[PDB]
């Protein structure tokens, strides 16, 4: 899995052409060492792949990977601002205030470009992540039709579109920490859904994606909420270790190889 | 007056003394047991209960809903599992220093 | 003038900035009038035309004060018989005179090289007599490079010799002149400037190494002479007072950096290697009742190293015999 | 809300200057009660070193308070100063008397200065120093004060000088809101005299130098929030120096080290902090209210705890720098008391609960809400019971996926370091801007 | 008014407690001894010439610093000495944009 | 808490520190020992006023926000050249010179 002008140039086929599917078998391994022997890669081609490559993760319903992916893209230092960063930090609050309900904090070798330009240029997405601490879907609807001119003028549009159904979702496992097994009509204050006609529907989109765990009680009028119940004991939970285990002895000894590379040149 | 202040502590040092030989072969004792063997009230049962947890003398866990002295024998791992989250933390902090010198 | 770069030209100032600078050198007087306009002069020069001329002032003024000192070293070498009471005015009028220079010329060292000798090490420039350049440093630096020169000529076995005649004599008293004996003292301490190491080299081969040897051998033909003529009675005296007037006359002629240095090669000469008759003395004193000669042995005994617990074991076994003989 | 009953004697001669007019003045706008006697004791003290700008002040209070028919004092003062007592009012003759009056003293001791100067002592040099120090603070120089006090710092020759004056700089610099720097001059103000000098002020002790140090740096981590550093030094200070001439009262030092350990420790700590060390043991005697809470609290006795909490209160409310922290301090004790009393507990029943604080059914669903988000334990509310369960997960589910989300990103990150390094060895540096 | 006043006190000294700066528009700055110690060329000028440091006549010429030049020096020297070896509040030194530029020139030449 | 104040008269000024509200006949007593000048034959000025003896600077003018040490204030000196006051005005300073425009 090397990388390459050629595998940049790739993910920008599939931006146009939507079909995710030739950029899985490229994308599902990690890659390193680039190809280098006269000279093949540019500085763009590393901030235009990491910003392409996040797109695919995002819709694809994989946002471990595409945390990882947009965070490259800001961490690399510059002297001046330019689009890619631009667009990289905008969708950095947005996928992060789905899987938490904050934004992550910055490295210490991150560009300062990031925090003193871009920083006071992003306010929009900024307060965003305000308002999602305190867990009101009234006041994020307020948000959106304020601040819409900024996501059209940013090509940004349908990725602030998953985080209005994500604070609903976000409601349901809190009550879940806090709660036990709630009534029907209870659950469609706090969430505010309108009804308990739309609290039995919503519960059922978590059940079919994995996001949470729980059992309608009809015959009471209420539902339960109760934990996984795994302990990790099945045989295919050591597999997956020995397996992961696999590519971290490999890690080590490509970078045995690299180190005495440095060490045979010159150095001060 | 001097000796008078004091006559309360000692007399809730003995229950304490009792109540470690009598837990240990009961393994779910009921809270009435313990009230009906000392010939006191229940009462002051339910508040010398939670001093004795507290204090980290009687282990277990009080339901008032049930009346019963839980005690799992066979409880999940404490000792071996608080050390595997220090090391994910301290692991965590490091990797972040290692990859910031070098921009 | 004016604080913004002006026109000032270079040969319209030299004519009159060497004749306040010679006017002042050498412990001499000169108008408060013309003192207070040399300091408008310089920064009104440097600043003007578009070269700067701090590079050839700094030059200029090296070669002039390369001839004044080396012209003023024969006027002291006709003299003779009177080198060690020359070389004192010599020193104290180049004190005086340096210190009023680098004070005036305090903004060409902060602007112009600002750098010192801490980052140079050249042992060519500085010994000998050189009237080529001179290494990049400060004027009150430079001073001290120039003075160096004057000891390595054929003149340090005159000077020094008959500077540490005066202080061997201790048999009359303190003191005979303190004004010429401490005025060449201070010469070699304050000459000492800044380089890549310890500047403990120069001074320690110009001062400190004819010193030890001429000391240690005056008090070790004085010692062993008084011994074997006086008595004990009258040996614990004479070396007592002896001993006592060296570190009052070291204190108001060398410097604190080399106290307990010369201290330490003169107690090696009097009570040393004569260990032996010393300590066989000591045991028919404490045998009686003396406060007198007792006194005489602890004193001698508490400035040499390691030699408190060798009395403090001769007394123990003293009394420890005394008791048991009465018993 | 307000108290009736407080002692206005000890609270006025406590401090001294504005400290004294503003806290007379906090006390008449809060209690309706306490207000012809607030007023009066503070009009009082212009009188000693007459000024102009808290002269003016003062009686802009007393007339919305008299002439007013919308507040309950009206029957009484009946809209004039004729009631009873006879304040200070104020007239035209009477606001060019108090100003002419204040500039001849400062003349005065002006010129006393420029002779003390002359005379090359510097005995008298320190000495006028604090006359004019407090001279200028009851005018209305705020910035003439610190200019007195700063000069007398090179006139100091013994220990003594130097506590007398870092202690007059904290006064100013608590007008200012200047919290870094009292912190930075109580360790200078321990160092000079080795803590309560070099034997211990003789045998016997009438004035502790130590409880002074102690005192002035608790009033200014309290106001800036810092309840964890100031309940760490009350409990070293002892009851001995007799009140305070311009310093906190020595009743107060006990509640304000009293609450600020009672929600930042548990009932394990307080036995050992307030009532293992002897030093505090004689400031909780003197108030017995305060140290029957860390009896109750040890014995597991949280409802009549609780009630006594409340009951206090009314009284603290009455203060200037306690009142606002009287919804800080207390929400924190209330979540600290309902952690350790789940602690051995972990199937409670919410009828038990609700009997126990004085409470209802519906009150007691609403706490256990903020006791999950908020609190550090782990219930479950069972609304078909009305019993607070506990669902917990498995330890190996929460330790075995937690290492492995590291392991991914720890794998992650050091595969992309290698690409960042890539490229800076073919000389590719940043092109992009 | 009321008050007891000193009559030989306070700052009072001879020629030697003040020194003269003499400006290049026929200004004369009178000012204290030790407000003149802060820069380094007048200081040089005290120290010396001259084997003579006290003589009653001490004096700075100034060629290259008119009037409203030194006028902001006098004053920065009694700044700078008056808010030493003390803890109190320091304002802002009005500066102004035609003389900052000629401020900076002479903060140089003074070494300070 | 003290005060600096500069004595200008016909281009020549004299910086004499004072207390804030000290009397004014002891500031007259510190420039007898600097001009060599009797003090009766001194008259301090405030804004063309005529001061009093009796009086102090803490009275007239004279506090600590107006003769601050970094500006102080201008104090008129009058002489006796037959019986009556010599000085009354005095001159400003120069104008600063023309700005280099490469640097604008």
């Amino acid at each position: 899995n090397q990388l390459t002008s050629i595998h940049a140039d790739l993910c920008q086929l599939c931006l146009l052409a939507k079909c995710f599917k030739p950029a899985l078998p490229y994308l599902d391994v990690d890659m390193m060492d680039i190809c280098k022997e006269n000279g093949a890669y540019d500085a763009k081609h590393f901030l235009c792949y990491y910003y392409y490559g996040g797109m695919i993760y995002t819709g694809l319903k994989n946002f471990e990977r595409a945390l990882y992916f947009y965070e490259q893209a800001i961490t690399t230092p510059a002297m001046a601002v330019s689009h890619i960063m631009l667009e990289s930090y905008k969708k950095y609050i947005l996928v992060s205030l789905i899987l938490l309900g904050k934004v992550q904090q910055l490295p210490k070798y991150t560009s300062q470009i990031v925090g003193r330009f871009i920083k006071p240029l992003s306010n929009a997405y900024h307060e965003l992540a305000q308002v999602y601490s305190t867990n009101n879907p009234s006041e994020l609807r307020n948000l959106v039709n304020k601040h819409s001119e900024t996501f059209t003028r940013d090509n940004n549009m349908g990725l602030v579109k998953q985080c209005l159904s994500s604070l609903y979702k976000k409601n349901i496992q809190r009550l879940t920490k806090t709660f036990l097994t709630l009534s029907l009509q209870d659950m469609a204050s706090r969430v505010q859904l309108s009804g308990p006609q739309e609290a039995e529907k919503y519960v059922l989109h978590m059940i079919e994606d994995g996001e949470i765990f729980a059992s309608i009680n009809q015959k009471d009028g209420m539902v339960s909420f109760h934990d996984n119940p795994e302990k990790y004991n099945n045989p295919a939970m050591l597999h997956n270790i020995d397996q992961e285990m696999l590519k971290c002895i490999e890690l080590d000894e490509r970078l045995k190889a690299m180190d005495q590379e440095i060490t045979v040149n010159p150095q001060f | 007056p001097f000796i008078r202040e004091h006559i309360e502590e000692l007399l809730r040092n003995i229950r304490t003394q009792v109540l470690i030989k009598l837990i240990k072969p009961y393994t779910r004792i009921h809270i009435p047991f313990i009230s009906k063997e000392l010939n006191i009230d229940v009462a002051d049962v339910e508040s010398l209960l939670v001093q004795c947890i507290l204090d980290n003398t009687i282990h277990g866990r009080i339901d008032q809903v049930n009346q019963l002295l839980e005690l799992d024998h066979q409880k999940r791992g404490g000792a071996r599992y608080t050390a595997l989250d220090k090391w994910t933390n301290q692991l965590n902090s490091l990797n972040q220093a290692v990859v910031s010198k070098l921009a | 003038m004016s604080l913004k770069p002006r026109v000032v030209d270079f040969d319209e100032t030299w004519n009159k900035l060497l004749t306040t600078i010679k006017a002042v050198v050498m412990l001499e007087y000169v108008e408060r009038a013309t003192w207070n306009d040399r300091f408008s002069d310089i920064y009104a020069l440097c600043v003007a035309y578009p070269e700067p001329l701090g590079e050839r002032l700094y030059t200029e003024t090296k070669i002039f004060l390369e001839n004044h000192v080396r012209h003023l070293h024969k006027r002291v070498l006709e003299s003779e018989e009177q080198v060690l009471v020359m070389y004192h005015r010599y020193w104290e009028e180049y004190s005086k005179g340096a210190d009023y220079m680098d004070c005036l010329y305090r903004y060409l060292n902060t602007q112009f090289i600002k750098k010192n000798k801490l980052t140079e090490a050249d042992l060519q420039y500085g010994y000998g007599g050189v009237d080529m350049n001179e290494p990049l440093m400060e004027i009150g630096e430079l001073a001290l490079d120039m003075w160096r020169k004057l000891m390595v000529e054929p003149l340090q076995a005159i000077l020094i010799r008959m500077l540490l005649r005066e202080i061997k004599n201790d048999r009359g008293g303190e003191d005979p002149n303190q004004k010429v004996i401490h005025g060449v003292i201070n010469s070699f301490v304050h000459v000492e400037q800044y380089k890549k190491k310890f500047p403990l080299k120069f001074y320690q081969e110009i001062f400190e190494s004819p010193f030890l040897t001429e000391t240690g051998e005056y008090y070790k033909q004085e010692a062993s002479n008084l011994l074997q003529e006086s008595n004990c009675s009258q040996y614990m005296e004479k070396v007592l007072g002896r001993l006592k007037d060296e570190e009052i006359r070291c204190r108001k002629y060398l410097h604190p950096s080399s106290y307990t240095k010369v201290i330490h090669e003169c107690q090696q000469r009097m009570v040393a290697d004569h260990l032996q008759f010393l300590h066989a003395e000591c045991h028919n004193i404490i045998r009686q009742e003396k406060k007198n000669d007792m006194a005489n042995m602890y004193v001698l005994l508490r400035a040499v190293s390691t030699g408190l617990p060798h009395m403090i074991q001769e007394l123990q076994n003293h009394i420890h015999d005394e008791g048991l003989r009465a018993t | 809300v307000e108290n009736p009953s407080l002692d206005l004697e000890q609270y006025a001669a406590s401090y001294s200057g504005l400290m004294r007019i503003e806290r007379l003045q906090f006390i008449a706008d809060h209690c309706p009660t306490l207000r012809v006697e607030a007023l009066k004791m503070a009009l009082s003290f212009v009188q000693r070193t007459f000024n102009v700008d808290m002269y003016e002040e003062i009686h802009r209070k007393l007339s919305e308070a008299t002439r007013s028919s919308l507040r309950e004092l009206q029957n009484a003062p009946d809209a004039i100063p004729e009631s009873g007592v006879e304040p200070p009012a104020l007239d035209t003759a009477w606001v060019e008397a108090t100003r002419k009056k204040a500039l001849l003293k400062l003349e005065k001791l002006d010129t006393d200065l420029k002779n003390y100067k002359g005379n090359s002592i510097k005995e008298s040099i320190r000495r006028g120093h604090d006359d004019l120090g407090d001279h200028y603070l009851d005018c209305g120089d705020l910035s003439n004060a610190l200019k007195c006090y700063s000069r007398a710092r090179d006139y100091c020759t013994s220990a003594k000088h130097v506590i007398n004056m870092c202690l007059n700089v904290i006064k100013v610099s608590v007008y200012l809101q200047n919290w870094s720097h009292v912190l930075s001059y109580v360790s200078k103000a321990e160092s000079t005299p080795e803590i309560a000098e070099q034997r211990g002020e003789r045998d016997s002790q009438t004035q502790a130098i130590l409880t002074k140090l102690k005192c002035a740096a608790g009033l200014a981590e309290l106001a800036a929030r810092k309840y964890k550093q100031a309940a760490k030094c009350l409990l070293l200070a002892s009851f001995d120096h007799c009140d305070f001439p311009e310093l906190l009262s020595p009743s107060n030092v006990a509640i304000y080290g009293g609450l600020c350990a009672l929600a930042t420790f548990d009932r394990q700590e307080l036995q050992r902090n307030v009532i293992s060390s002897s030093s505090f043991k004689l400031f909780l005697e003197l108030e017995p209210q305060v140290r029957d809470i860390i009896f109750k609290f040890y014995e597991s006795k949280y409802a009549s705890c609780l009630k006594m909490l409340d009951e206090m209160k009314d009284n603290l409310l009455l203060d200037m720098y306690l009142a606002p922290h009287v919804r800080t301090l207390y929400t924190q004790i209330r979540n600290r008391a309902l952690i350790q009393y789940f602690s051995p507990y972990v199937s409670a029943d919410m009828h038990r609960m609700a009997a126990a604080f004085n409470t209802t059914v519906a009150a007691l669903e609403d706490e256990l809400t903020q006791l999950i988000l908020e609190g550090l334990i782990s219930a479950r509310v069972d609304s078909h019971s009305k019993i607070l369960y506990a669902r917990d997960v498995d330890q190996r589910s929460t330790t075995f996926e937690k290492s492995l989300l590291m392991g991914k990103e720890f794998q992650r990150r050091a595969k992309a370091m290698m690409l960042r390094a890539a490229v800076l060895r073919n000389q590719i540096h940043v092109k992009s801007p | 008014m009321d008050g007891e006043e000193k009559t030989y006190g306070g700052c009072e000294g001879p020629d030697a407690m003040y020194v003269k700066l003499i400006s290049s528009d026929g200004h004369e700055f009178i000012v204290k001894r030790e407000h003149a110690l802060t820069s380094g060329t007048i200081k040089a000028m005290l120290s010396g010439p001259g084997q003579f440091a006290e003589n009653e006549t001490n004096e700075v010429n100034f060629r290259e610093i008119p009037s409203h030049v030194l006028s902001k020096v006098c004053m920065y020297f009694t700044y700078k000495v008056r808010y030493t070896n003390s803890s109190t509040e320091i304002p802002e030194f009005p500066i102004a944009p035609e003389i900052a530029l000629e401020l900076l020139m002479a903060a140089n030449f003074l070494d300070c | 808490m003290d005060v600096f104040l500069m004595i200008r008269r016909h281009k020549t000024t004299i910086f004499t520190d004072a207390k804030e509200s000290s009397t004014v006949f002891e500031l007259k007593r510190i420039v007898e020992g600097i001009l060599k000048r009797p003090p009766d034959e001194q008259r301090l000025y405030k804004d063309d006023q005529l001061l009093d003896d009796g009086k102090t600077l803490g009275e007239c003018g004279f506090t600590s926000q107006t003769a601050r040490p970094q500006a102080p204030a201008t104090v008129g000196l009058a002489f006796r050249a037959d019986d009556t006051f010599e000085a009354l005005c005095i001159e400003p300073f120069s104008s600063p010179p023309e700005l280099p425009d490469v640097m604008k």
